[PDB]
DNA sequence: CAATTTAACACTTTTGTCAAGC
DNA sequence: GCTTGACAAAAGTGTTAAATTGTGCTATACT
């Protein structure tokens, strides 16, 4: 690290966005009200 | 469509734009604008010159222009939009994880609504809602009156985290608080040496 | 369904319109489902009949 | 002034690759043709289907046929119409409607 | 607001009269039967004549178009109900859109033989659809439907009791009406509380937001982080002061070598001696270490 | 109302333990 | 320095009683 020569910014296509991700968010829930755990496929899924 | 549907194609919404740009040739527009500029005696020269900058910008660097239409959107990592329980059990949450929620809702309903083949009067309204939700997610207020949610305050979009006084481009250059530091009032020491 | 990136629709100038050659307040109707637009006309096919 | 915490806690342990958990990688393919890898422990019991990055429930490559994973069929508009109309009534309905289009 | 486009677009179709609803429903049923006939008869051949085939396909298309028209003419009903439930947490236009999904179900189930108007039946389906939608989607932290209903019941009872008494009731007063223990209603009230916005401004000015001043309880404390390592060394130096014969048992017993504690029997997998003898060796080593000659070396690390 | 998950409980197996004495 | 017999406490294994969660349907008429 710290050997950076330049930093470039450009348009991102759907392929790049799909490559960055580790999985898609299929449901809107975030955390369960009782056990306060992240939900199976929510915005906070582990 | 009923009379002549076999010899023409039409569409509406962002799908129409995607189909329009799919087979659009960049070189032809650049050459046409360049020729109009060469024939500069026409008053269209100014508008053609204004367009040519963007057209050449897309004409160069090889990257395609289809990136302006999104078939998928990224999700920021959770801890940059965290949900934290304050002392006493009361929860505090960033606005982002609400905006995303809307996009997740209206999308799913659409994926349901299409399955049962609802009339276009409903499917097109659903698509309009989905696009408006995405637009509010990226830049809230660019549409018009921004979404507010709880209270009567606008919800911070992604762009709002880089745009205003608060952000990683304005607040980052204003320095950071540091450890191994202190502060105190001063009095005159006449017996001290200069160092 | 695909969605346009708002940065390039309401760019002032609208880079999208400048690229594909439609003026602002026209793409606005296109984008938000308020007006139809023809994406292809088969000139040879229609001329055949 | 006020304090809070994330949904988890921190651990101060230090060790590194000098401890190795025996692991092997399974291979999956999805509907659209994309392929993916998943490292599992040597306890294995690898599942026949896995939810990959792209969101498609891909299938393992080693087996000729995966676990059937059979599920009940869906309920559709005819199947619910049949719960209120007898086939004998539908026959008469069809006859009645065919009479009008036959009029011309 | 920009819902006006939907209102305009649905305004181009006129309402149905009492006699058109039955016609549309009967057409839908006939078209469905025709489609199912064309689907079924293919399983055994049974060619139909070209004229009958075309007429039956026209019947199918007419049924589909009649279903679409029936949905179109009744889309106006959903907004009149959605305007009642607006402001409870979900967007007005989302309310309308997801009530439409109950409207399709109402059209699916509606029949004319009962001799009732389409509105009479469709209203129930639209209302339950809107209720379910609001219950599921109205909160950032999802609350199952039955929990939402009990919360609403508590709110309803509390409002009346506050209007009567003139002040917020004690939990037992609400319990006397809920037929559940006061602590139960106190827990329901905790479940009901909404999260606050982390981005809200603090300090009476736009200087900063609340999130900028939350102290993290589970922080990586530096002095502890190093201190533990020192112990993990110091302890080793004490264990290394023993003979390997003694040291191995403790290192295996508590899992120092690989992080997994081992039962008395499993230590014998490399040492060979029986579990009781391993216990005796553990006791010997355990008493030797606790002697002051080695305790003082690391006593004060416990805090 | 059906389906799913949590827990309450009986039994089996293992883990820890004392003394004889080799 | 250590094996063996014998015992009780702790903890896995499975059943199932109870608690929680998801889902379809309510037909005067109401647009």
């Amino acid at each position: 690290v710290n050997f950076f020569d330049e930093l470039r910014i450009g348009l991102a296509t759907a392929d790049d966005i799909r490559n960055w991700s580790y999985g898609e968010v299929k449901k809107p829930e975030t955390i369960n009200y009782r056990t306060l755990k992240p939900e199976k496929d929510g915005l906070f899924c582990e | 469509q009923d009379r002549y549907g076999e010899y023409f194609t039409g569409a509406m919404g962002a799908e129409s734009i995607k189909k329009l740009i799919e087979n659009f040739d960049i070189d032809a527009e650049a050459e046409s604008l360049r020729e109009v500029i060469r024939s500069g005696k026409g008053q269209k020269k100014l508008r053609a010159l204004k367009r040519l900058k963007v057209v050449a910008a897309f004409q160069q660097s090889g990257n395609s222009p289809m990136g302006m239409v999104l078939d998928a959107v990224p999700v920021i990592p959770p801890e940059l939009r965290p949900m934290v329980q304050l002392d006493g059990g009361r929860f505090a949450t960033s606005d982002l994880n609400d905006l995303y929620r809307r996009v997740i809702n209206r999308n799913n309903r659409l994926k349901r609504l299409i399955d049962l083949g609802a009339p276009e009067i409903i499917v097109n309204n659903e698509k309009r809602m989905l696009q408006e939700s995405v637009d509010a997610l990226f830049d809230n207020g660019r549409r018009g009156r921004p979404v507010t949610g709880p209270g009567n305050r606008p919800l911070k979009s992604l762009s709002d985290l880089l745009k205003g006084k608060q952000g990683r481009f304005r607040q980052n250059l204003l320095g950071k608080r540091v450890d191994y530091s202190g502060r105190s009032v001063i009095v005159v020491g006449p017996q001290l040496k200069l160092h | 369904a695909p969605v346009t990136h708002i940065w390039y629709f309401k760019g002032v100038p609208s880079r999208l319109g400048y690229l594909l050659d439609l003026a602002p307040k026209d793409l606005e109707k296109i984008i938000y489902f308020a007006a139809y637009v023809i994406t292809s006309v088969d000139d040879e096919m229609r001329h055949n009949e | 002034v006020l304090r809070g915490s994330r949904l988890g806690a921190v651990s101060y342990e230090t060790d590194r690759n000098h401890d190795l958990a025996p692991r092997q990688v399974a291979r999956y393919r999805t509907d659209n043709g994309e392929e993916f890898d998943v490292p599992f422990a040597d306890d294995a019991e690898i599942p026949g289907t896995w939810l990959c990055r792209n969101g498609l429930e891909g299938t393992l490559i080693e087996g000729d046929v995966p676990e059937p994973k059979k599920v009940k069929p869906p309920r559709t508009h005819w199947d619910m119409l049949l719960e209120r109309r007898s086939v004998e009534e539908l026959e008469e309905l069809l006859k009645e409607r065919l009479d009008l289009i036959k009029a011309k | 607001d920009s819902v006006r486009a939907y209102l305009k677009q649905i305004g181009k179709v006129a309402l149905l009269n009492a006699e058109e609803e039955v016609e549309l429903a009967k057409r839908i049923e006939a078209g469905l039967y025709a489609t199912q006939k064309l689907a079924e008869l293919a399983e055994k051949g049974e060619k139909l004549p070209v004229q009958q085939r075309r007429d039956m396909q026209w019947i199918c298309r007419d049924g589909d178009r009649a279903k679409n028209h029936l949905l179109e003419a009744n889309l106006r009903l959903v907004v009149s109900l959605a305007k009642r439930y607006t402001g409870r947490g979900m967007a007005f236009l989302d309310l309308i859109q997801e009530g439409n999904l109950g409207l399709i179900r109402a059209v699916e189930k509606f029949d004319y033989t009962k001799g009732y108007k389409f509105s009479t039946y469709a209203t129930w389906w639209i209302r339950q659809a809107i209720t379910r939608a609001m219950a599921d989607q109205a909160r950032t932290i999802r609350i199952p439907v039955h929990m939402v209903e009990v919360i609403n019941k508590l709110g309803r009872i509390q409002r009346e009791l506050l209007q009567d008494l003139g002040r917020e009731p004690t939990p037992e007063e609400l319990a006397k009406e809920m037929d559940i223990t006061p602590e139960k209603v106190l827990e329901i009230q905790q479940y009901a509380r909404e999260p606050i916005s982390l981005d809200q401004t603090i300090g009476d000015e736009g200087d900063s937001q609340l999130g900028d001043f939350i102290e993290d309880s589970e922080a990586v404390v530096a002095v502890d982080a190093v201190s533990f390592t020192l112990l993990q060394d110091q302890l080793q130096s004490v264990l290394e002061t023993l003979s390997e014969r003694e040291a191995g048992v403790v290192r295996l017993r508590f899992g120092l070598t690989d992080g997994q504690p081992r039962t008395l029997d499993e230590i014998g997998q490399v040492y060979g001696v029986t579990r009781e003898r391993i216990r005796q060796i553990e006791s010997k080593t355990m008493s030797k270490l606790r002697h002051p000659s080695r305790s003082q070396v690391l006593r004060d690390y416990l805090d």
